[PDB]
């Protein structure tokens, strides 16, 4: 199936396929230090990947189905430099044949142009004038199926976006090259993320696709909000996703003070170019490392973990009095040294019973092991007071839907641009 | 023919029943104004900080904001009549 598969080896790219293309990398082509196949593209010449495909697998033909796939993380787009402006980030056309995939204002681009300069292209587009995005600067996986003699296919996370025929194009001969590069990029500050890309020599279908996105998803890794791997010692920005419209907040340190959901969360705005709540807003969450035995520094599921909260520059501990009277405990912010026996123990969750994925989760424990339960809110008289409580743990073992104990990790991101 | 230009300042007053026009405002600084009755007409504000304010019968018409932020205001939508924003910010309303 798998004629290209490019991931990162030894501060280079390789192909895993059995025709081992060849690699040729500029000056300034970038790997994430966390994630080393998260590779970054920066808007000057010298940061490019050239792939050498075999004349074997050389696309020209009438009639012979393709697809690709890839990951993918694109910044927000923040002025008028960037409205009107297709650039192009993978390219396989020589001699105005073949394929490529662009960019512009809220939008992934596929083309297609026959030897004739026939063009067909899908498209997928975002908005950004939306509160919470699930695609401005997060990574998305993108597939592109074409069947010759049916239809180009876009799908988005598994899901499919865009289709349109395209049986009215001849032959298509791609080049024997693919570049990988910001071309025809008027913004200087553009940037793109890419990992995992794949070239393969059929339509793939919908199962093929969601198994694809499954699979290279990593769902026993918990994820920040970017879709990038959670760590430990890093400060968060936190987010409930059944209200959004809140930040995290602190009235008082203490056992006798209380973790609420304070709001209302501001906004960033560009008129017509962007406008989205502000991300960077109350007390940060920093997870630290308690039983894990893993050396490195990535939350897993199953960790179990402490969180620490800072208020004011200063870092305090996340726990309850298990012992308060009811099944909500509400949650308090403590000197470290003073939590005593109090509960603390945050067990890390990024998928449900039966192995789904799904958003993140924390499942607070005693020390004896016992559930007090997944960390969400409560109201009391009117103040959303964070609470753990082992009703959600009962609907979640139930299947049945649950309301405010699903959190997005926020850290600062240079892909979003919101000041902190 | 260019705004009236006034830049580099604090404003911590009440500022109250006045028009202000065809004024530019650079790195302006309005930190615990009360504004009572003021409308800002065909003015620029660029990479101004609003912070703790709260206004009465007070509009910006004809207005673009830059590079601006407005802390702990209780400016709404409609106080922004005609106006635009360019790489602006609201956080921490009053209410």
């Amino acid at each position: 199936t798998s004629i290209l598969s490019i991931v990162y080896k030894k501060d280079d790219l390789i192909d895993l396929s059995r025709y081992g293309a060849k690699i040729n990398i500029g000056d300034r082509v970038y790997y994430d230090s966390i994630d080393k196949n998260q590779i970054k593209l920066i808007n000057l010449e010298s940061s490019t990947i050239e792939v050498i495909l075999k004349n074997a697998i050389v696309y020209n033909s009438m009639y012979e189905n393709f697809s690709t796939s890839f990951w993918i993380k694109i910044p927000k787009y923040f002025s008028k430099i960037n409205l009107n402006n297709e650039y192009t980030i993978i390219n396989c056309i020589e001699n105005n044949s073949g394929w490529k995939v662009s960019l512009n204002y809220g939008e992934i681009i596929w083309t297609l142009q026959d030897n004739k300069q026939n063009i067909q292209r899908v498209v997928f587009k975002y908005s950004q004038m939306v509160n919470i995005s699930d695609y401005i600067n997060r990574w998305i996986f993108v597939t592109i199926t074409n069947n010759r003699l049916t239809k180009s296919k876009i799908y988005i996370n598994g899901r499919l976006i865009d289709q349109k025929p395209i049986s009215n194009l001849g032959n298509i001969h791609a080049s024997n090259k693919i570049m990988f590069k910001l071309d025809g990029c008027r913004d200087p500050r553009r940037y793109i993320m890419i990992k995992y890309f794949n070239l393969f020599d059929k339509e793939l279908n919908e199962k093929e696709i969601k198994d694809l996105y499954d699979s290279q998803s990593n769902s026993g890794i918990l994820k920040d909000f970017w879709g990038n791997y959670l760590q430990y010692d890093k400060p968060y920005y936190m987010l409930n996703l059944f209200d959004p419209n809140k930040y995290v907040d602190v009235n008082n340190i203490g056992i006798r003070g209380y973790m609420y959901l304070k709001g209302p969360r501001g906004s960033v705005v560009t008129t017509n170019i962007y406008l989205n709540s502000t991300l960077y807003e109350g007390t940060k969450f920093i997870i630290k490392k308690y039983a894990s035995g893993n050396e490195d520094n990535i939350v897993r599921n199953n960790d179990r973990v402490y969180i620490n909260v800072v208020v004011k520059n200063k870092e305090y501990r996340l726990a309850t009095n298990a012992s308060q009277a009811g099944v909500e405990k509400i949650l308090s912010a403590l000197e470290i040294p003073d939590v005593g026996n109090l509960s603390q123990v945050v067990v890390m969750k990024s998928k449900d019973d039966q192995g789904i994925r799904n958003k993140c989760k924390m499942n607070l424990q005693d020390n004896n092991g016992n559930d007090i339960g997944f960390i969400g809110f409560h109201l009391y008289d009117n103040i959303a007071k964070l609470v753990a409580s082992n009703w959600y743990n009962r609907q979640v073992g139930k299947a049945s839907r649950t309301f405010g104990c699903s959190w997005e990790f926020i850290p600062v991101d240079d892909g979003w641009g919101e000041s902190s | 023919m260019e705004r009236d230009k006034y830049a580099n300042f604090t404003i911590n007053f009440t500022m109250e029943n006045q028009i202000h026009t065809g004024m530019e405002y650079d790195n302006g600084r309005f930190i615990g104004v009360k504004f009572k009755s003021v409308t800002f007409k065909d003015s620029v504000f660029k990479s101004c900080t609003f912070e703790d304010v709260t206004s009465v019968n007070t509009y910006f018409k004809n207005c673009t904001f830059i590079d601006t932020v407005f802390d702990n205001t209780d400016f709404e939508p409609y106080k922004f009549i005609d106006s635009e924003f360019k790489n602006c910010s609201f956080f921490h309303n009053k209410t």
